Formats: structure tokens, C-alpha cells, sequence
């Protein structure tokens, strides 16, 4: 089993945020997940006097 | 408790690179790209009419030696300060990958550029290389091998073995488990408990570890003829089939009422053959080969600096200061040594002795004029191609085919009783 | 990673009670009886057309000054040395129960008693009121109001606030993380963090405390001139709709390729507006609440007791010894320094300066006409009833419209690249 490709599981010296582009494509990293909110446009429109 | 790892890269016969080339080295990648399985360093033959030749390995030390070789070169290439294991090429050999997984073509981009200048002689330290450094399994896997290999390139001798004699060793169920073996001959026991040790890495005082030791020490003491038939240690003996013969064949007997008296305490020697003929004897070069697994764990006691030569003094984890000795001996002449004991006990008759003997003196014979003839053949082309120059076999001299110093382990060996 | 939790009531602007009555303090619980929501504090307007005004809360630094004077009397209940939390009342306040939840009308067997005759410029230390010491999560759903209000109380002047600059704490995703902010406005990205603080206690090198300590620095180094639309830090910049205006709107925008070179180590200073008309400028007595939450949890550098009044000297965990100063600043005047360097790397014409100079003078001159006679409705009250006096904003003197040191932290901070 290519220990590089699980390198911040293998390499206790590594930083968490480590990649090894483009040479290594590691197999375990960490990924952000989010949730966002994707409202509608909304509008009120007044009159002018 | 071994916790130093280094190995001694093998040194030139007198040339100017590595004695191993390309048509070589292809060769030897028998079982496949890695150069850490075990049938890549002994064959395996049912035994009894031995003497596998070869057109590129005339011999079963010949196979060992360049085995050697082919890894204290490629080894020089990720021992570098900068640990990489790819850039740099050694012959046209390249590696797998970081853990060292297996050999290759050099990639065009590589063929390239020149080779390493491989140095000879060299001592590293296993947890330099990173990779090797963070894991253990890997590193003990390994080590196996680099072990084996560094107890070939002590001396300019033969492959050091390791006798040991300590009744506190029998301690547990340990006998039971030994009998289990009565019957097999010491080269299936031998192969197997090598194949067997980079498994999973071992504890220095378990059933393993002491299985081994014993094993190496009831070999040898009946190599030399201390124990046998009629003076057993608690029942066990390798009884040999026929003393002298090309190849030889011994098996584990048991032998019940003629047990000796162990003295007790911890006794242990170091022992070599100094004769070329050990090249072919498949035995005495398996027994060096365990006893290198047997380093993979374990630490033994320092080998005397003043045994070994220059290069290869005050190496951590082998040879230093003050420490047990080397103990040499022409094959030949211990034939002799086995004979007058058994002999002199009562089990061979003088007549018997005699035919052993003159056997013994034709084997003898026959192994060295081979053995001699391989080596011009190797001058011969040495002269003819100077920019591929290698060895096929462990250089050798004259003197080597000398009594010097048998009678004098053989003795020494006796003494651990 | 702070460890002391002290904080420092409010002083009497020269009256004999803390400046507040029943009427005011009663009409403050907004959100709920609880002293501690956000919502009690600041308002959420969608900006741009900005000031509120009330008939008892003028400005919005009025009620953040009003707010500091209901903990700082309610608050010396429980912290008397007998930690009672409502057999004595003040101003007809009393707490709801030990955990400090909400505040109510004192019971009619303690309003038949006198009341508790609070003291101005007290320190406290939190650990003393067991509830708060055996609870840290409590203690710190509070803290972050706590000390919100000591960074009003150390100076008679405005709301201090703490700039930073480190290329160090960029170190992460905390990059990445950034980016989700674009877009949005300074009011918006603060709000947010300020009520965010409060659901648990976190640790004070962590991406929260990090991303605060930068938006923070992003936007004074933008509001002040240093960073913008082409000068970047690492594309970040905040960009003033219309500086001058009565109520200014930053967003956070992006601009590449004209990032700035930022020197490497750890740099920081305090600020805080001199000029009374800050009570009517949002941004920046919010960005003092939000590092108000960034002491909740982080021990930031002591403020140099040269720097604040007697009173509030040698505060364990805010005031001590040698440690930074503070820098004052008009608004008005800023404004310029804002706009000479803008001009000056050629983002802003001769032109479009005179334009924003000319508005920040009627702008000045509005808020500070509404101020000073909302001062006089005061002291009419005041002589009007002795027996309730009150402020409805903090008190502030003819001398506080001056420019005093304005361009001395105008460069100190431009100095911390």
C-alpha cells in the first residue's frame, strides 16, 4: 500500500492542509463542506411624490 | 533488544565500480521486481544431489554474493542526504517507488544523464531514509536482507554464523515445540524459518528468537562432531547422511539415554568458513542466512574490531571495541575434526573415518578446480569489456585454501559444553 | 489565552448616582428582560440611509453608553462580598434568579427598603461570584458584554478597538475561508461575529479568533488609506461607498493583481475615536464590540497605564505596566489622511477629494449641532428632577472636537505593514 498517497495519515510531521500536487495525488485529505443559502431577489418598490 | 540498523555495502574486488553489471543484474530478478524476496538469495532444491550451476551463477554462493552486490549499489541511490529515490539512476536501475518496493529500467529522461558513482565499502544507518525511519514493519521487512548481506561483507571471508549455548533458553513449553522439527532435514527448517521472520517483527526473547539460536547452536555443535548419536543435547542431534559428500544433508534425529551434561551459564562464539568451497555449501550459507534474521531483532554481542578488516571496524550495531572474535576454518579439515570425536566416542569406526576422509579430499578436489576456472573466466572477460567489469563469485586467494586457525575453533566451539 | 476576567463599571459624569434612571433603564429591555442579548446593544438597519434617533435614545452610541450604565449598576448587586443576587435592589431592579438570566421589578418587600448606593469606576473580577467561577461556559456567554462595556469605560473618550497585522495567523485554509465574506458589508461581517461569539467558547488561535483579528485589521487598514482598490492585502480590501457621508457603507471587495508587500512578524495598536461624533457612526463603535468578543477569549496586550485616567490603572487583565498605547483620532480629520493617500497612488482625483471633504464638513457640523443640544435637553433635566439625574449619551467636552494626535495614529497605523 503506497503510503505517499496517505500522507497526512502516514507522515506524523505533516500539517493537516498538506497536498503533494502534482506529483502525488493523495487519497485522504481534509475537505471544508459547507451550506449556504441562495435566496430569491426581492424587491419593494415604492412610488415617488 | 536490537535498536541500531545498519548495513555494510559490499567493497570492490580490486575494480573501479561495483563487480555487478547490467546482463547481471537483469538476471538475478528471479521472483520478481523486488529485490527483498527471500528466493532471490537461495534456491530450493529436494537436496541430496545438489550443486546448482548456472550460465551467470555457477554457484549458490555466487547468487549470494551478487544479490550483495546489486543492492549496495541501487541502496546508494535513497541513502543519498537527500533521500530521493528516483532522479538518479545505478546501471540503468532505477526504483519502484519510496518504499523501495521494487527494481526498474531507468526512464529516458534518466538514461539520460550519467550513473551514480556507487563508492564501495559504505556503512549507513537505516533511520537516515525517512520512509524507513516512520515505520517499523517496513524498516524490520527490510532489514532481513541488509543484515544477511552485511554478515557476507564483514571479511573478505565467507558468511559469519552465530553459535550460542544457554540452557536458560529451554525455559517454557520451548522444548515441546522443538520436536515438532525431529525429522526434517536443517535446510527445509532453515528455509522456512527465514522465509518466515519478516512476517511480522518478533520480540528478542520469544519462542521464535530462541528457537532459531537453538536450532544454529545444535547444528553446528554437530557439524563439529561435539554432539551425535551417542551424546545428545536433551535428545536432539543432526545426524548427516554422508559426511563429506558433495552435498550434504542433515537431518534432525532423536537419540534417547545418551543425553550430555550442559554447563550451566551463557556461552557464545562467532564462526566462518575461510575456504572458497563454503560457495558450495548450500548449509553453511543458510545457516549465516538466519543468523541474519536473527540480527533483524535481536542484538548480539559486538564482534572484535581486531578481527575484521580496517573499513569495517566500530560499526554501531556490529563490530566494536572490545567483543567476541571471529573463528575460521578451512571446510575440509573440520571434516577431520567431526571424524576423530565420533570416532573416538565409539559410533565411526577407523575403516569408516578412512572412507570419509578420502571422500571428503575428492569433493574437496573437484569443488576448487571448478571454483578456480570460473574465476579466469571472469579475468578473462574483465580484460575483454573494462567498462562493464564484475565478478560472478566473491574473489578469492590462494591462501584461502588453507588450514589456518581450524583445529583451533574447532576446539573453541567444543568448549561451550 | 485569557485567564483573568475583570471588568470596570462606568463612572457618574459628575453626577451622585450612576447616570440612569427607572424611565431609561426600563425602556432598554428591547429583546426580553435578559441584559445580555446582542439585540440590546446595537440595531439592524439596511443601511446606507442610516441614524436613528429615539426620544430617550438619540444615537446608537447612546444606547451602547446606556447599556453600560444598566450592567454597571444592576451587576454591583451580586458582586457585593455576600454574592446575593436579589435581596437588595437598585433603582427598582432586581435580577431573576442566580444565573444572572433577566432583570424585573424589585418584589414590594425590597422596594419598602433603601436602595443599593452603587459607586462609579468599580473593578471586578468575575471569579469571585461562584455561579460564574464554576461555570465556564456561562462565564463566557456573558464576558463578551463585560468586556464590550470596559472598552467604553477605560477613557472618557469612544469605543476602543485593536488592530493587527501577521502574515502568520494566514496559516490554513483560513484563506480560503475568507473569500465567503466577499461581498458582504462591514456591518453585516460584524454583527454576525458578535452574535456568533456567545454560542461556546472557543479557543484563542483558532480560525474564529484568526478571521476576527483580520477583518478587523482589513477594515482599518482600508478605513484609514493604507490598503485599497490598489493596494491590496492578498487581494482584501474595503471599500467605502462614499466616504463622509452621514452613515458610511464598507464591503469587503476583491481586487487582483496589485497585492501589497507585507513585512514578516507580529505587529498591533489600540485605537479609538476622540470626537463625540462618533456615538452616531456605527461602523466604528461596532468594531469595538466585536473585539470586545476577541478578549472574551484571547489575552490581548496590556494597554500602557499612561494612557488611560487614575481609575482605571494596573486592571489585571486590561491596564498594566509598559504595554501599548492608545491612539486617539477626530473623524473628520482622518478623512483627509484617508483621502491624501488614496489620491496620492492615484485612485482619487484633486477633484473627487474636494467633493468628499467638502461633504465630510457638513456632515461633521450636522452630527455635532444634534449632539450638543441634545446635551442641553439634558442638564435641563437634570436641574429639572435631582432626584433622577441622567445621561442619555456619554458626556464629552468642547476640547473632544479637536484633531489632537490624528495624523501621529493616522501614520502609526500605516506603519504596521
Amino acid at each position: 500500500i503506497p503510503v505517499e498517497r496517505y500522507n497526512i495519515l502516514t507522515n506524523p510531521d505533516a500539517p493537516p492542509t498538506q497536498i503533494q500536487l502534482p506529483e502525488v495525488v493523495d487519497l485522504y485529505n481534509v475537505v471544508t463542506r459547507y451550506a449556504y443559502e441562495t435566496p430569491p431577489i426581492t424587491a419593494v418598490v415604492m412610488g415617488v411624490p | 533488544a536490537r535498536a541500531a540498523f545498519l548495513f555494510k555495502t559490499v567493497g570492490f574486488g580490486g575494480l573501479q565500480n561495483v563487480p555487478i553489471n547490467d546482463e547481471l543484474s537483469s538476471h538475478l530478478l528471479r521472483a520478481g521486481n523486488s529485490p527483498w524476496q527471500l528466493t532471490q538469495f537461495l534456491d530450493w532444491i529436494s537436496l541430496g544431489r545438489g550443486l546448482a550451476t548456472s550460465a551467470l551463477v555457477p554457484t549458490a554462493g555466487s547468487r549470494y554474493y551478487q544479490m550483495s552486490c546489486l543492492l549496495s549499489g541501487t541502496l546508494q541511490i535513497p541513502f543519498r542526504p537527500n533521500h530521493r529515490w528516483g532522479d538518479i539512476r545505478f546501471l540503468r536501475l532505477v526504483w519502484s517507488a519510496p518504499t523501495l518496493d521494487g527494481l526498474v529500467v531507468a526512464p529516458p529522461q534518466v538514461l539520460a544523464q550519467p550513473a551514480l558513482q556507487a563508492q564501495a565499502d559504505r556503512v549507513y544507518d537505516c533511520d537516515d531514509y525517512p520512509f524507513l525511519a516512520r515505520d517499523p514493519r517496513f524498516k524490520h521487512r527490510v532489514y532481513q536482507q541488509l543484515s544477511a548481506v552485511t554478515l557476507l561483507n564483514l571479511t573478505g571471508f565467507g558468511p559469519i554464523s552465530y553459535v550460542r549455548v544457554d540452557e536458560d533458553m529451554w525455559s517454557g513449553d520451548v522444548n515441546q515445540l522443538l520436536m515438532n522439527y525431529f525429522g526434517h532435514t536443517f535446510a527445509e527448517i532453515a528455509y522456512t524459518l527465514c522465509q518466515a521472520s519478516a512476517n511480522r517483527p518478533w520480540e528478542h526473547d520469544g519462542t521464535y528468537a530462541r528457537m532459531t539460536q537453538i536450532i544454529l547452536s545444535l547444528f553446528w555443535l554437530s557439524y563439529v562432531g561435539v554432539i551425535h548419536q551417542q551424546n545428545t543435547y536433551r535428545t536432539f542431534y543432526f545426524q548427516c547422511n554422508r559426511r563429506g559428500d558433495a552435498a550434504e544433508v542433515w537431518i534432525l534425529s532423536c537419540s534417547l539415554n545418551h543425553s550430555a551434561q550442559i554447563r550451566p551459564g551463557n556461552r557464545s562464539l562467532f564462526v566462518m568458513p575461510t575456504s572458497p568451497d563454503w560457495n558450495m555449501d548450500v548449509n553453511l550459507i543458510l545457516s549465516s542466512t538466519l543468523t541474519g534474521c536473527l540480527c533483524s531483532g535481536s542484538q548480539l554481542p559486538l564482534i572484535d574490531n581486531n578481527s575484521v578488516p580496517a573499513v569495517s571496524r566500530n560499526i554501531h550495531g556490529w563490530t566494536g571495541r572490545a567483543g567476541n572474535q571471529l573463528h575460521g576454518f578451512q571446510v575440509r579439515r573440520m571434516v577431520t575434526e567431526f571424524c576423530d570425536r565420533l570416532r573416538r566416542d565409539g559410533v565411526m569406526t577407523q575403516a569408516q573415518q578412512n572412507q570419509i576422509e578420502a571422500l571428503a579430499d575428492q569433493t574437496q578436489q573437484f569443488k576448487r578446480d571448478k571454483l578456480e576456472a570460473w574465476a579466469r573466466e571472469d579475468d578473462q572477460y574483465n580484460q575483454a569489456n573494462p567498462n562493464s567489469t564484475m565478478f560472478r563469485t566473491k574473489p578469492f586467494t590462494n591462501a584461502q585454501w588453507g588450514r589456518g586457525n581450524t583445529g583451533a575453533t574447532s576446539a573453541a566451539i567444543a568448549a561451550l559444553i
